[PDB]
């Protein structure tokens, strides 16, 4: 049946004319049963025969399911999208179950097919034309043209969403407090009114929708109360994903590590402290998805850690604005953070994880406030609110952090939590210079062909000193001679440097870093009472520099 | 009430398509008041909800322009403008008097709701569709397209140029020791008369436009601790700076000479010619931190003769108009930061110095914010363009909280500054 709802005007990009393919014959069973629904598709009107004018083919596919008992066809329209102009994006995001109201009573109905009631521009329809010549060819004028919009097509999706929104809105007026909501060939109808006073509104948006056009052939709530909304496992106070079975193999690719990491990555929704770090540490490799990565004992740690996790169910709470809104965090180290926001305690309404990854060596600070936002961002997308902050930092050290850094930011609403991991800065480089202790005027090369390298210092007492390097490059000479410097000194010391590259990360005050000298350092950081750290040119620079690189130097 | 006054075919440069541009996520009391905002508009016959035929796209926002109390709705038509009006720059481009910043006063008013009565050309107004946000993606979102002049947008202040000029004389004859540019919904009025006989000329202004038409600047209100009344009342007298300045005490020790040495050698890539091997010869030695040393003979020549380069900088002062302005600043001292405006590296046409009591709302963010919208302003009456911004900011971070304390009624292009430079000093440039 069709809808008499207005249809809107689509019109191809410009300057650009539609489909013309005239294709080639198929004298099969095929052909009939292609008749079959045409001259049946065009007695409910979906489609109807034009005249042998101007209207330009479309090819038609007979084809039908393995064995779906009734054979079913469909015409693609690949050239056909390419050429009708631009929609507005109809995906454009989907709901998250985090932020859903708590609904005694929901429905679902079933429009599919319901493409197939809208109607389709008169001044676009004889683009959609299509012939399908029978036993000789003899006969070509079985010249059919669409009047609905057709399955699969472009503007399909866009219009009928429009053309529903259209539709429910003398319906969503006429008992306001009731909410639909809609996607594809699904309808979300949800509301708190007694199952009888409920499913009796339900029969009657059913007889509405039929009164323009659109069908519901299912008699009532036909899908089952527990629902697959987009893999998402929904019951009227709870939600997850029941189906989340990730197997285990002994010698797997890229292509399904890949898999993996993304079934773990959706996980990281409600399951809490799921880890992919390693897990996904590895796919770094120049991406041939037939690779096989052998795991690493990290990465087999991880997996089984998450499997420990991820072997128990652990559903989702519903979102009640009347209560307020708060959020956790916490640290699980090596760059991994984990969060969780409720309102009601061990109410979980939604969790997930942040990761500074890439761009090595942080500080931790700079983490947790690279989390806040994540989340920050994504409450906003969700409940368009921004929650309260469980966070486990001394606000001391939050102070004088933001006082000192150069980048700027701003934390909200946030109060103070124990646990264990917690975050502070366990030092801080002098701002003046140390009086009584030694001076370190350091300096560190490579021949960067050559890769040797030779890391070293000078002191205000002449104390020197170089060691030789290999395989190492002019910045990690560069370090090492700081280390070096932090090494030979005293409790106090003032360190000097060349390289500019090589004071940023000092005072960056990172910790935990996968590189091995860094972390050295920084032990030596907080092993250390106080330091100041200065910095001269490289080249140019004087102050002991015109010698410290002098000393440092041999082979070409 | 539909207006039977004909348009202005609007054409841009072909070969660029409308602007399809993801709308941010907002605030529920923004999205309501956005909500409110649009459905007065509606019946008000302004704009108009559309279809999905209707690809293109531009985000709203929700400002409190005024004193805080009422929402504003803000557009970001930034592509639009380059989308169009790059080429309506030259078409029917509104040119700035160079003057207006040798200028002693200057304010600015909303002139926003003036475009409002005039229509928009019936086949552009797909352009200017927006969407207003639907909370966690419930509902579709609201879309709909302007039926008349668009505040935000650079194209309607050049259609209503005629129009404004023309409203403009009676003024500009009785008062011609006066200066207006219109950059968008603002006009900027210059004075070389002092307070008191300013404000009531501009209040003459402000009177004169509401008579000729229901043009309205809107309120006249105070705020801060020493209370003000009536428009932003800039004064470009003083738009001029050395914020430069070298430790006129600390050097005696080694570090003192040695950190020195750096920022003199950093001088060296804006200011030409700066003498510092003089100096950084008593340095050499590898000589102890902290070491008193008091300066020498020669070295001392490296420091006077060049510490007034550093009062007297000249060069390539010219600004090319083919090119465009970028301005960034820089976190410095608590209540302080500081901006540099330059066309091409190092050569800095403007150089300034931004400090909001420390006290009133110590926040970081609205700071920078606020930064950034007098920064702006200082290009607009120098130079009638709006700068790129290289901000140090997360890039997140700004795109939640911008909106927030954004009292303007344009937005500058902006960039994202992801790493920390040498540059900061105890008062520095660029
Ligand atoms: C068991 O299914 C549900 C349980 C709670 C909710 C929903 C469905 N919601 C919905 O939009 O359907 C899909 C897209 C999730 C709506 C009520 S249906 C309008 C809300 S506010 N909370």
């Amino acid at each position: 049946p069709i809808s008499p709802i207005e249809t809107v005007p689509v019109k191809l990009k410009p300057g650009m004319d539609g489909p013309k393919v005239k294709q080639w014959p198929l004298t099969e069973e095929k052909i009939k049963a292609l008749v079959e629904i045409c001259t049946e598709m065009e007695k409910e009107g979906k489609i109807s025969k034009i005249g042998p004018e101007n209207p330009y083919n479309t090819p038609v596919f007979a084809i039908k399911k393995k064995d779906s008992t009734k054979w079913r066809k469909l015409v693609d329209f690949r050239e056909l999208n390419k050429r009708t102009q631009d929609f507005w994006e109809v995906q454009l995001g989907i709901p998250h179950p985090a932020g859903l109201k708590k609904n005694k009573s929901v429905t679902v109905l079933d429009v599919g097919d319901a493409y197939f009631s809208v109607p389709l521009d008169e001044d676009f329809r004889k683009y959609t034309a299509f012939t399908i010549p029978s036993i000789n060819n003899e006969t070509p004028g079985i010249r059919y043209q669409y009047n609905v919009l057709p399955q699969g097509w472009k503007g399909s999706p866009a219009i009928f969403q429009s053309s529903m929104t259209k539709i429910l809105e003398p319906f969503k007026k006429q008992n306001p407090d009731i909410v639909i909501y809609q996607y594809m060939d699904d309808l979300y109808v949800g509301s708190d009114l007694e199952i009888g006073q409920h499913r009796t509104k339900i029969e009657e948006l059913r007889q509405h929708l039929l009164r323009w056009g659109l069908t519901t052939p299912d008699k009532k709530h036909q899908k089952e109360p527990p629902f697959l909304w987009m893999g998402y496992e929904l019951h009227p106070d709870k939600w997850t994903v029941q189906p989340i079975v990730l197997p285990e193999k002994d010698s797997w690719t890229v292509n399904d590590i890949q898999k993996l990491v993304g079934k773990l990555n959706w996980a990281s929704q409600i399951y809490p402290g799921i880890k992919v770090r390693q897990l996904s540490k590895l796919l770094r490799g120049t991406k041939a998805l037939t690779e096989v990565i052998p795991l690493t004992e990290e990465a087999e740690l991880e997996l089984a850690e998450n499997r420990e996790i991820l072997k128990e169910p652990v559903h989702g709470v519903y979102y009640d604005p009347s209560k307020d809104l708060i959020a956790e965090i916490q640290k699980q180290g090596q760059g991994q953070w984990t969060y969780q926001i409720y309102q009601e305690p061990f109410k979980n309404l939604k969790t997930g994880k942040y990761a500074r990854m890439r761009g090595a060596h942080t500080n931790d600070v700079k983490q947790l406030t690279e989390a806040v936002q994540k989340i920050t961002t994504e409450s906003i997308v969700i409940w368009g609110k921004t929650p309260k902050f469980k966070l486990p930092i001394q606000k001391e050290t939050w102070e004088t952090w933001w006082t000192e850094y150069w980048q700027a930011t701003w934390i909200p609403e946030w109060e103070f939590v124990n646990t264990p991991p917690l975050v502070k800065l366990w030092y801080q480089l002098e701002k003046e210079p140390i009086v009584g202790a030694e001076t370190f005027y350091v300096d560190g090369a490579a021949n960067r062909e050559t890769k040797l390298g030779k890391a070293g210092y000078v002191t205000n007492k002449g104390r020197q000193k170089v060691v030789p390097l290999t395989n190492t490059t002019n910045q990690k000479t560069e370090l090492q001679a700081i280390y070096l410097a932090l090494q030979d000194s005293g409790l106090e010391v003032n360190i000097v440097t060349d390289s500019q590259y090589a004071l940023g990360i000092i005072q960056a005050q990172p910790d935990k870093s996968e590189s091995e000298l860094v972390n050295q350092i920084i032990e030596q950081l907080i092993k250390k009472e106080k330091v100041y750290l200065a910095w001269v040119p490289a080249h140019k620079g004087i102050g002991g520099n015109e010698q410290v690189d002098k000393l440092v130097s041999a082979g070409i | 009430p539909i207006s039977p006054i004909e348009t202005v075919p609007v054409k841009l440069k072909p070969g660029m398509d409308g602007p399809k541009v993801k709308q941010w996520p907002l605030t529920e009391e923004k999205i309501k008041a956005l909500v409110e905002i649009c459905t007065e508009m509606e019946k008000e016959g302004k704009i108009s909800k559309i279809g999905p035929e209707n690809p293109y796209n531009t985000p709203v926002f929700a400002i409190k322009k005024k004193d805080s109390t009422k929402w504003r709705k803000l557009v970001d038509f930034r592509e639009l403008n380059k989308r169009t009006q790059d080429f309506w720059e030259v078409q029917l481009g509104i040119p700035h008097p160079a003057g207006l910043k040798k200028n002693k006063s200057v304010t600015v008013l909303d002139v926003g709701d003036a475009y409002f009565s005039v229509p928009l050309d019936e086949d552009f107004r797909k352009y200017t569709a927006f969407t207003i946000p639907s909370i966690n993606n419930e509902t579709p979102g609201i879309r709909y397209q302007y039926n008349v002049l668009p505040q935000g947008w650079k194209g309607s202040p050049a259609i209503f140029q005629s129009s404004m000029t023309k409203i403009l004389e009676p003024f500009k004859k009785q008062n011609p020791d006066i200066v207006i540019y219109q950059y968008m919904d603002d006009l900027y009025v210059g004075s070389d008369l002092e307070i008191g006989q300013h404000r009531t000329k501009i209040e003459e202004l402000r009177q004169h436009l509401l008579r000729w038409g229901l043009t309205t600047p809107d309120k006249k209100h105070q705020k801060e601790p020493p209370f003000l009344w009536m428009g932003y009342e800039l004064h470009p007298d003083k738009w001029t700076v050395q914020p430069i300045v070298l430790p006129e005490k600390d050097s005696w020790t080694v570090n003192d000479i040695q950190k020195l040495v750096g920022k003199l050698n950093w001088a060296s890539q804006i200011y030409p010619g700066i003498k510092v091997r003089q100096l950084s010869k008593l340095l050499r030695g590898t000589k102890a931190l902290t070491e008193v040393i008091p300066l020498t003979e020669e070295a001392e020549l490296e420091l006077a003769e060049n510490r007034e380069i550093l009062k007297e900088p000249v060069h390539g002062v010219y600004y090319d108009p083919s090119k465009d302005l970028i301005a960034e600043i820089q976190k410095q001292g608590q209540g302080q930061w500081t901006y540099q405006i330059y066309q091409e590296p190092f050569k800095n046409l403007k150089t300034g110095k931004y400090a909001r009591m420390r006290g009133a709302h110590t926040n970081d963010v609205k700071q920078l914010t606020e930064a950034v919208q007098k920064i702006t302003t200082e290009s607009i009456v120098i130079w009638g363009k709006t700068p790129k911004f290289k901000l140090p900011i997360q890039k997140e971070t700004w795109e939640t909280w911008w909106t927030e304390y954004w009292q303007a009624t344009w937005i500058p292009e902006w960039e994202f500054v992801n790493t920390p430079p040498l540059v900061k000093l105890w008062y520095q440039l660029e």
